[PDB]
């Protein structure tokens, strides 16, 4: 996979999330890691075959 | 006549503008092709297109 500390650091600059205000762009990064990709790729293929 | 290689980070928009000064001075037949293309493509998708 793309290295998670090298992808989420490029992602967090394009959002330009400010450290002070409650905005709807701090929730763009919740729950992205290596394990959630390997369990969504399986449950898409394995549900289609069944 | 050692063939060089480019080692850069795509999250750094100043090393891509400073990479426009190497390719306009040093001949492009000297950098290795797998590092000349991945730096020329990073300028294309970010600064100029």
């Amino acid at each position: 996979l793309v290295s998670t500390e090298a992808q989420i650091q490029k992602m967090s600059q394009d959002l330009q999330l400010e450290a002070l205000t409650i905005q709807s762009e701090t929730q763009f990064l919740t729950g992205i890691n290596s394990q959630a990709a390997n369990d969504c790729f399986k449950t898409l293929i394995a549900a289609m075959l069944s | 006549q050692r063939t060089m290689s480019l080692d850069f980070v795509t999250t750094n928009y100043m090393s891509l503008i400073s990479g426009m000064w190497l390719l306009t001075v040093v001949p492009n037949d000297m950098f290795i092709r797998e590092s000349l293309v991945a730096c020329q493509l990073a300028i294309i998708n970010t600064i100029i297109y």
